[PDB]
């Protein structure tokens, strides 16, 4: 009974643990892509940006 | 605050306790006994009706019946003596003193909301209660406002998307499958390979099975060539009288009807085109969220390696840039109960509670007022 | 004893899988984190290219 | 001169027949039924597949599947059966010895017009073709060639405001909600009332149920009190296994969700209001005929007391100096087919025709030349 | 000197700053949310209602509504609602500080001047402000004072001839069709297609894929024709939800309708027509710098290889002694702000401010003795 209960202690203190990870590596996942969303944003505006800039070069 | 009592009406385990707890207080089986002859027991006083562990321990002597069958309230009588046994045998307390909160499946029948009221106000005469889906407490306790819930419980599996605060009353899908069927299923064939059962004190076992040895398979297909192939998908289990039985391929097949219906004659969509189909009915600014977070909630989600096979199938059925992910609860087994538990606990929930007065006001009905 | 082995190998299984949840939240913060660097970055050349297509725009 | 089939492409009955009679002679199922097993039968022959009264009486053995779903092709595969059946065994004749006209939606995908025009001339053989928006029809079939039709149809809903044969390409209005979902929304509120169907053989009786037993509301917030203060407005039906069931306040709530699509998470207008945002797009000169003309076409307009409620609704909506008054045919369930036999029919119409020389001569975009 | 707030009332974004900026400090949607609940958020600080990024954000809880269509205010109530965001949110600062110059069409309606004056005065408690005219800003951030803007919004297009800082007031022309009707038109043709988009959360991705994507051909016919004979004349778009669309000729198309106004029913006169009509209205000696200085400007005017497109359609309809040219600023979109902040920091506009004390005699009326 008390190595079970010491083993039950151990595993819910292991569990706890495990759910702040999740709940933080969630968050680490939802935040990597929504920057690579705003990155891939900010690139398509480069992209174009560049292309005013390339035809305004013609023009100027 | 008044300590709420919390108790999850689950079609198999009861599971009930105090409000403000980590975990709940007593854990035990959805059953109701009564004597199958005339005359019961000598030497030792008589009882008219028995549950929980009395009724599992004593069962010879008893008819069994299940209060909730199919994620419904089927027997009104079997409910009260589960309520009955959970406030006076179990917590040792008084329900008079507390609000009650109960736990319900989506889509719950507006006549079966107003006759558990009605016991709560009148058989257990009951200062306040409120009622609440077991997917939205499930959300609330895993630390979110904002998901997917696939609750497979022990008598019905639903698909309930959650935004902010409440579900999506329009875009939430039913199946009448989960844990309930799923033992009666296992012993038809476990009868086909040979180990016949006919007893319902063996239908208690061949559950006690499932729920130890079924596991998840990732690919379907794969594991059952392992199985023809080899005989490595097999587990020994000892049955309580000797003589050892051999459960084979009957390990993931059981569980399989959830994803393939037809498999035992119904016509419904499985657990993963049921989920599809209930977040293409969301608004798409929180598509995203919902696509995001698929969260599994229930007893029947906590066969092993679940959530490899779950993340397969909703990433093929769903495109491939709203970045799926499943969340599986440490204790997801729980999870309702624990959501009502940290829920009935807050200062700002204190408002939402039903009444004595309120029930003395407006009757049955009010349910439908205070309740989302 | 047979209670106290299911429960260990359950949890033995999650301690397994916590090894991958925790090798796969490192993984999203070195994403996360680079990918706010790459956006950072990418908002300053979006930025230079700007302020230099304003200047040329200008003496247009 | 050549006999046209005119074939309603309807979303829950295909209506079929000949031209020159101002009735169809065919009117059944919109379904497909495909075999759930190998070795489908013993000692009487087999079929791979099975369509309209066939497939709803052999059913023991069959998933269904759908041409049309809201209004929209689905699948090619099975309303190519449904034309299969249409020519062989319901009209029993040869299809390329008459001319095909096929009703479609307003603003029906241009895909979908060529791949039916490429199917019904390259399998069928078909010797001439048109194609045609139902509403224009049904406006015909009213006496009329200005108006604006409400063809709220078998599964599709829309405003059409019609000049002089041609539907207004900027004016006219569609909702995603009619006689389809209206079966899964009446569906659901049942098992809300706890007469839980989860069944599509269930499904079937509630879309009969739905037909016969829904009637639109006058006033919709003094019938849904009568129902709370009395139980009035409630019928009985008797289910085709005996048990006698009640519908209540769901026999008018079922359609209300056309008048207020906030109830089923649809972001749309009502058709009140897609009436007068469409009529409000038209010239003051053509308003003076369609006001006067409002014409109402298709299944979903046939529960009774419709038209008190309609002529209520719009001039509520529109100002008080209009002929405003609603027109509805005798058996404007058919007015679509009976205008595309009258269309067939006229002496002025026969040049329009795809002939089977301009399909080889230009291929299957002729349709974008010949129709609009 | 006193800080003014310039605020251009845009159709579809929000355009707002400080004056002695050369650029908006604040950029959002003309967006204005109220609950679907029968209240406020659950267990969070009170809102009645919802603007901007926080309305597009918690969309999920809200019903949405646009307080200014083409060009004019179509409800008070939210556009108070986007002036509380302005002053309190988005610049964090008290407007009772803060002199006011606010955008206008040309002939905005002076009951509209009128609600504007007496709102801004009551309520925020403004120390002075002013109303001006689009196209007269626009013209100062030209670096010009004599000319014609074409001004193309998210709602309206004008054509206006200045001289010297002053409107022509017989020679102004308008055209209700721009951004906001672009948007439906684009939607309706994409359906045309078989991207059906029938829900108001796809309208606003449709809205996105048309400033991206959406080009003015330079020979309308030629570029038809390419599209028709080569598929080199599409572009993919990504969906949020996954899912990849090609949108085709719907690209050139969509802006097509503002030179040929026919294409959706309209009786006006194309884009390029009502500039040459309003200057023919002028004096020979300033027709000269009129058709030398035709300056493009507004969110319309955005759109690739529109300067090449106008200044052919000009000299076309335009004699060949007029010297033609097209005046594109390098950020057009912005214009009309820019305008405001310049007009606004002149030392000698310093006494042309509606005061508190006039607003007081006159009432909301001295705008049109103040403003022109």
């Amino acid at each position: 009974k008390h190595i079970a209960e010491d083993a039950d202690r151990k595993y819910e203190e292991v569990a706890r643990k495990l759910v702040i990870i999740e709940s933080d590596l969630e968050r680490a996942e939802e935040r990597a892509e929504l920057s690579e969303g705003k990155c891939a944003e900010l690139e398509e505006e480069l992209k174009t940006v560049t292309n005013n800039l390339k035809s305004l070069e013609a023009q100027a | 605050e008044t300590t709420a009592l919390v108790c999850d009406n689950g079609s198999g385990l009861v599971k009930a306790g105090f409000a403000g707890d980590d975990a709940p207080r007593a854990v035990f089986p959805s059953i109701v006994g009564r004597p199958r002859h005339q005359g019961v027991m000598v030497g030792m006083g008589q009882k008219d009706s028995y549950v929980g562990d009395e009724a599992q321990s004593k069962r010879g002597i008893l008819t069994l019946k299940y209060p909730i069958e199919h994620g419904i309230i089927t027997n009104w009588d079997d409910m009260e003596k589960i309520w009955h046994h959970t406030f006076y045998n179990e917590l040792r307390v008084a329900p008079e003193e507390h609000p009650t909160l109960l736990t319900e499946a989506p889509l719950n029948p507006k006549a079966n909301r107003e006759k558990m009221t009605q016991i709560m106000f009148e058989t257990f005469n009951v200062p306040a209660m409120y009622v609440a889906i077991q997917a939205v407490l499930s959300l609330y306790a895993s630390g979110r406002t904002t998901g997917i819930v696939l609750d497979s419980g022990d008598g019905v599996t639903h698909n309930v998307p959650i935004y902010e605060g409440y579900a999506l009353p329009h875009a939430i899908m039913r199946l009448d499958l989960a844990g309930r069927d799923l033992t009666d299923y296992l012993m038809k064939i476990l009868t086909e390979r040979g180990y016949s059962f006919v007893t319902t004190a063996e239908r208690e076992i061949v559950r006690d099975i499932k729920e130890k040895l079924c596991y998840v398979a990732l690919d379907f297909e794969n594991e059952m060539a392992t199985a023809a192939s080899s005989s490595s998908l097999e587990k020994s289990y000892e049955l309580p009288d000797g003589q050892v039985i051999t459960i084979g391929n009957e390990r993931f097949r059981c569980p399989e009807t959830l994803f393939q219906p037809s498999f035992i004659g119904m016509e419904s969509a499985g657990i993963h085109e049921t989920t599809y189909n209930s977040i293409m009915k969301c608004d798409i600014d929180i598509r995203k969220d919902l696509y995001a977070n698929n969260v599994l909630s229930g007893g029947t989600t906590m066969y092993p390696g679940i959530a490899d096979r779950m993340q397969k199938e909703i990433t093929a059925l769903a495109p491939s840039t709203m970045k799926i992910k499943i969340i599986a609860p440490p204790e997801r087994k729980y999870s309702v109960w624990i959501g009502g538990s940290i829920l009935a606990s807050l200062s700002t929930f204190q408002q939402m509670w039903i009444s004595k007065q309120e029930y003395d006001e407006a009757g049955p009905s009010i349910v439908h007022r205070k309740c989302f």
